[PDB]
């Protein structure tokens, strides 16, 4: 077992998040840094995000180790993700949230219904608090507890987009983003942050409190910009590249405004609609407690 | 001599695994192996290949045979005519059936007689195999090598079971091996010396 | 307190069949009965002198150091009965009671130190326990068939052969039975080294000591979960298709009311000219004889065996109308996992799952869906929706080893792909004594 | 072409011990 | 030429050419290698091999592919080009748009 | 992930044909997942595009 | 007999922007859209409460037709079609129902047709026998009059 | 009458059939109930049903 850190488990070098830019090693704020926006006449107001239902999957007993890290992420970033919604592996999440389950969330982010002693596993308690609404990611597709798909995006772009007054204010322009860029940069930068080992984020996100709680959402707000970003590329409505100088500008319109996309492009990765009930749920439970 | 046991060359398990395979997937890539390499990791690459759906573990119906009454078509062991209605014919497809499988089973086990004895082997040259092969290796093993998932490792074209079962067979915990091995009991007669595979 | 915490107990009988013969076969005194006057310190000697940690219970409330000392030390109370058990010990705390309780099988080996007289373990016990009560003819009928499986000419064992009276059946019988003299009287003697010879002391069921170490690898297998593909009841729910995983059980969903099902439930009655097969919902009263329009109900039944084949259908016309979730425990099954290009051979219509007769085994198919390769971009729409009613209660996937042996991309793994158990590749070493054993965890 | 589905399973080989006249060891 | 490193029986087109080899300008490369290009999909993902051929047609080649590759038609397109050539108010259906 | 080239087994395809009036049953209701669709005519999408 | 509209519906016009094909979890699905949320539902069987109404069935595909009487069948829709013109013939329970229309052709027949509907006057069927089993089954009205 | 129990259809006969076996005064069965064997053979001789 690793003991998380009064900084939560990111401030481990182990669990570092990074991402190729062109080929080379990078963390997410400067790449978030060559990100460019030009407003458009249309607006995003951002509407409450309504309360995640109470309900969780049924701890139901499952043969064989979940990977759930890998389902998250690659239901989030990675090229056409299948199954995101099968229920399974989210029972195994909702076991995780009991008060004294002999599974374990493994740092690989397999679980262990075993107490496998050779693999090292975060603490049972932190990982209860993290399924305890992470698990909410199985209800995605149930017709009772769909998230928004629409609205939820508005969000989306005021986290990446927004400048601090326009995150402040709650409205913003909704904007083409754009960045000088190589080939395939959207599908790098997905395969990059698919490898993510986002669980430490994500527990991090949920057991800390009070002060380390808001000292981690200032030191990891651009991860979860990279993340955002990664989706709102997989849902604009149109990406393309503009030569100016001998350089691609990579330009992705709109930021913060869900397409319903879901043929596959070149461009990006794409969602299915079970892949954008699955990112819709996300966001709602992210984001309801991203912000609190 | 009484013939208390009964001496046989390759023995058969009493697990074996099952496997389905949907034929439409296919890897482009031809992997060439050497024909050494091929001989030890054959039988399970082209068991456990590209496009198995699932792989079960059974019961084997080649040693738990019609001749013990156990039929195994279905997931379990099954035996008519053991735990029955008296003065009735017993219904086809009865559920006890699957109990007195079990019980037959356990007797079966309860009575197998047989005693190993080395079949043909191979003593390949180190030079001649992959050299993730001939870390498990260990000197000689049988030209029957039965399947092992372990073998798969960097030979499977699957790219995440390799992963997986390179960091399983990478653990301290877990050491996979084949062949002869310096049991024990090496050097004991017995009218000829017991070893170990 | 733990569920393996508290005072250990059992019946009477249960230690005349197990415990008793072998305290008299180890030649120390019998143990001591515990009065409502029973010293810790007498239960103390009484247990150091029997090398058993037993003590029967005679009679009157149990004073509280010696339930402490009983449920410190571990000791097993044997017991007339069950009845009022609360009524033997006094309750200072008054935490004891007589619903709270938690019965387990405990091997004989865990009270014994003595690895001479037992030669079995729990797996016997679990596997009786699968097996149908059998009476004494049912019994021989199961030796002469494995006898016939073993090509043994079995005729006339367990018979008298007289001239005059014919042929007469004894029971074949004679679990725990044990080689005894007996006094002129009829009546058995204890077992005396001084004049019985060593083998007769202890039967060890009258197997060979080499089909005993064999027996035990066995009751290992039998006892295995990956063997266990015997499955019992099937959930029947209108769903539609989407989950690629066999041993998807969906959960009920949260406004639902969980309704035993009952003979007492359906009725027939008068609605709109017609004599609809009302159901009464037990918690609000209400009838409601149309299947549609029904509350939602978790429903189980328990056993088909009386239903009327007008109410399995109402039923089922409300899982499909009403969305009813019906629970069947009395189903039976062997459960095929089919992969998608091999489809569904068998198929089972909603009457037959409701109306087959119980003790058959059901053949169910469940698809792995997971190896379906995405649709053309260019498919033409699904206007309509594939649906599915029938789902196991339990996992069914117990044997299953590895899934989906394909990449997704190249180098993603597929949603639900399993990899082999590290212990199917562990290969470790023989013990000091030649028992097979995993490798060492950690290095220590 | 149609998809299609297969199975297979391990084969046994376990024959009974072979008679050798030749001898390893002096 | 590369490849007749330690393979040609001549003795000084080996030293020469393991010369150039070994130089730490010039790398030798054959087969499939990590293309920025890599899991882009356009029906079937896009890969990079390594190929031995003039750098000339490997451009062109590359050129064709990146054209394709940045072209997004979709049906949307032909369903546009379709209602240019139907009476006015004609209906179509089918595919998603994208 | 990669797209279905060859033929792919298919849910058995049940058309419910619903009109202004009919007696809805269920006995014998397949337990195995089928399509229930309700217009007979379903090929409508006729003009290839090259 | 016009059943009302239950509350708790949506009132939604039907237009062809509505419905179209998308990829859901391995099939290309005709999914809705439902214009006050925006949320897409590629089945039938999960979606909002609607009270759809079709001014002209003009154009409408064949396949959002199966969807929208699918959704009628498994979402409880509404689905009120303005364009379609009818003949009624109130019957007797003695005489039965001599013809019936399908709710394909309701959706595909150009206007300008005329159906003829008929309904059943229940008022004088006989009541059944107080001893008489259950029998199995349930008659179901699926078209309906807007109008006396 | 007593094997009635839950095999008939008819409602209020399976309550009132329920209802009186499950009554302390009375209990259907249907043997075999009582063996008796031979004191020298042991065999079975006289079974009540």
């Amino acid at each position: 077992m690793l003991q998380q850190p009064t900084g939560g488990y990111t401030t481990l070098e182990q669990f570092a998040f990074t991402i190729r830019n062109d080929g080379t090693n990078a963390t997410p704020t400067q790449f978030l840094q060559l990100l460019s926006y030009e407003a458009t006449e249309n607006e995003l107001v951002k509407k409450t995000i309504p309360t995640p239902e109470t309900h969780l999957p049924s701890a139901r007993n499952v043969p064989g180790n979940v990977y759930i890290e890998d389902a998250i992420t690659q239901a989030l970033f990675g090229i056409s993700a299948q199954n995101v919604n099968a229920h399974g592996y989210f029972s195994r999440l909702s076991a995780l949230a009991l008060p004294n389950t002999s599974a374990r969330l493994g740092l690989d982010g397999v679980i262990y219904n075993s107490e496998t002693i050779n693999i090292p596993f975060y603490d049972p308690a932190a990982v209860a608090n993290f399924a305890a609404t992470y698990a909410k990611l199985g209800n995605a597709s149930t017709p009772r507890y769909r998230a928004d798909m629409i609205d939820i995006y508005a969000h989306v772009g005021l986290e990446l987009a927004g400048t601090d007054a326009e995150r402040a204010a709650g409205v913003m322009p909704v904007k083409r983003a754009k960045f000088d860029s190589w080939e395939g940069s959207l599908i790098s930068l997905s395969r990059d942050v698919v490898n993510w080992k986002i669980l430490a984020f994500l527990i991090d996100l949920c057991s800390l409190e009070g002060e380390a709680l808001r000292a981690f959402k200032t030191r990891n707000r651009d991860v979860f910009r990279m993340m955002l970003f990664i989706m709102s590329t997989a849902v604009a409505a149109n990406v393309v590249n503009r030569k100016v100088t001998k350089r691609v500008d990579r330009v992705l319109e709109y930021i913060g405004v869900n397409s319903m996309r879901t043929a596959g492009r070149t461009a990006t990765i794409t969602y299915d609609l079970s892949r954008h009930e699955f990112a819709a749920k996300f966001l709602q439970l992210t984001f309801t407690r991203w912000n609190a | 001599l009484s013939d208390d046991f009964k001496q046989i060359s390759d023995p058969k398990g009493y697990l074996t695994y099952s496997v389905k395979y949907e034929d439409q997937f296919t890897k482009k890539d031809k992997l060439r192996a050497s024909e050494a390499d091929d001989r030890i990791v054959g039988p399970t690459v082209n068991l456990f290949k590209y496009g198995a759906a699932v792989v079960n573990i059974d019961l084997n119906r080649d040693f738990f045979d019609t001749a013990t009454g156990i039929d195994l078509t279905k997931g379990i062991p099954l035996v008519q005519d053991l735990l029955v209605p008296i003065g009735v014919t017993a219904g086809a497809e009865q559920s006890a059936e699957y109990v007195s499988g079990l019980l037959m089973v356990l007797f079966k086990v309860m009575t197998d007689n047989r005693l190993v004895i080395v079949g043909e082997t191979t003593t390949p040259m180190s030079n001649t195999l992959s050299t993730v092969v001939n870390n498990v290796l260990r000197t000689t093993y049988h030209n029957n090598v039965g399947v092992n998932p372990a073998l798969l490792r960097d030979f499977t074209q699957v790219n995440w079971l390799n992963r997986d079962i390179t960091n399983m067979l990478q653990q301290a915990g877990t050491k996979y091996g084949l062949g002869l091995t310096e049991t024990r009991l090496d050097y004991v007669r017995l009218v000829k010396t017991i070893v170990g595979h | 307190d733990d569920l393996d915490e508290g005072i250990r107990m059992t019946t009477y009988d249960q230690y005349l069949s197990h415990i008793r013969e072998r305290l008299h076969i180890t030649n120390v005194p019998d143990p001591i009965y515990i009065t409502g006057a029973s010293t810790p310190d007498q239960i103390a000697a009484s247990v150091q002198a029997t090398h058993v940690a037993v003590v029967l219970y005679q009679s009157g409330v149990i004073n509280g150091p010696a339930s402490t000392y009983l449920r410190e030390n571990e000791v097993l109370v044997v017991m007339p009965d069950y009845y009022d058990v609360v009524s033997r010990f006094a309750n200072a705390n008054l935490q004891m009671n007589n619903n709270r309780y938690h019965e387990s099988v405990l091997e004989i080996a865990d009270i014994f130190d003595q690895a001479d007289f037992i030669q079995t373990s729990d797996a016997v016990r679990q596997l009786r326990a699968l097996m149908p009560t059998l009476s004494t003819s049912q019994i021989r009928h199961a030796i002469e068939r494995i006898a016939q499986i073993t090509d043994v000419d079995s005729t006339d064992y367990g018979k008298l052969t007289l001239r005059f009276l014919g042929t007469l059946t004894r029971s074949l019988k004679m679990q725990n039975a044990q080689i005894r003299r007996i006094r002129p009287d009829g009546t058995v003697l204890r077992y005396d080294d001084q004049i019985d010879i060593e083998a007769f002391r202890w039967s060890r069921y009258f197997l060979d000591e080499l089909q005993l170490r064999r027996l035990s690898v066995g009751l290992r297998l039998i006892t295995n979960p990956r063997i266990a593909r015997r499955f019992n009841g099937v959930r029947i729910m209108y769903l539609t298709d989407d989950d690629p995983d066999p041993d998807f059980v969906p959960d009920v969903p949260e406004g639902y009311v969980a309704v035993q099902y009952a003979h007492r439930l359906f009725s027939s009655s008068l609605a709109n000219k017609r004599n609809r097969v009302t159901y009464t919902h037990p918690p609000t009263g209400m009838a409601y004889p149309s299947p549609t329009g029904r509350p939602h109900v978790h429903m189980t039944i328990n056993e088909r065996a009386g239903m009327s084949k007008l109410v399995a259908d109402n039923i089922i016309a409300s899982v499909i109308k009403s969305n009813w979730v019906v629970d069947i425990l009395d189903i039976e099954y062997t459960a095929e996992v089919m992969t998608p290009s091999e489809g569904y051979t068998q198929h089972v219509d909603a009457e037959s799952i409701m109306t087959a007769p119980k003790g058959k085994l059901f053949h169910l198919q469940f698809m792995d869906g997971l190896l379906r390769p995405e649709p053309s971009a260019f498919d033409p729409p699904a206007s309509g929706e594939d649906m599915r009613l029938i789902y196991p209660l339990q996992p069914i996937s117990v044997a299953r080893s590895m899934r989906a042996i394909v990449n997704h991309n190249e180098v993603d793994r597929p949603r639900g792909a399993v990899a082999p158990s590290s212990y199917e590749m562990d290969t470790g070493t023989l013990s000091r004594n030649g028992d097979l054993l995993y490798s060492p965890v950690a290095n220590g | 072409k149609i998809a299609t589905a297969s199975s297979a399973r391990q084969a046994d080989v376990e024959k009974p011990a072979d008679v050798t006249f030749t001898i390893e060891n002096v | 030429p590369a490849l007749l490193r330690d393979f040609t029986q001549v003795n000084w087109l080996n030293r020469d050419i393991t010369n150039m080899l070994q130089q730490a300008g010039t790398k030798y490369g054959l087969g499939l290698t990590e293309t920025r290009l890599d899991y882009v999909r356009l029906v079937k993902t896009i890969v990079g091999h390594a190929l031995n051929i003039d750098h000339f047609a490997a451009s062109v080649l590359n050129i064709n592919l990146r054209a394709l590759m940045e072209a997004n038609v979709t049906a949307d397109d032909r369903i546009k080009a379709l209602q240019a050539h139907s009476m006015i108010s004609t209906q179509f259906h089918g595919p998603n748009q994208g | 992930d990669d797209v279905g080239i060859m033929q792919q087994k298919k849910p058995p395809t049940v058309v419910q044909s619903r009109t202004d009036v009919f007696n809805e049953q269920f006995a014998n209701e397949a337990l195995h997942p089928t399509t229930k669709v309700i217009f007979n005519g379903l090929d409508v999408n006729t003009e290839v595009q090259p």
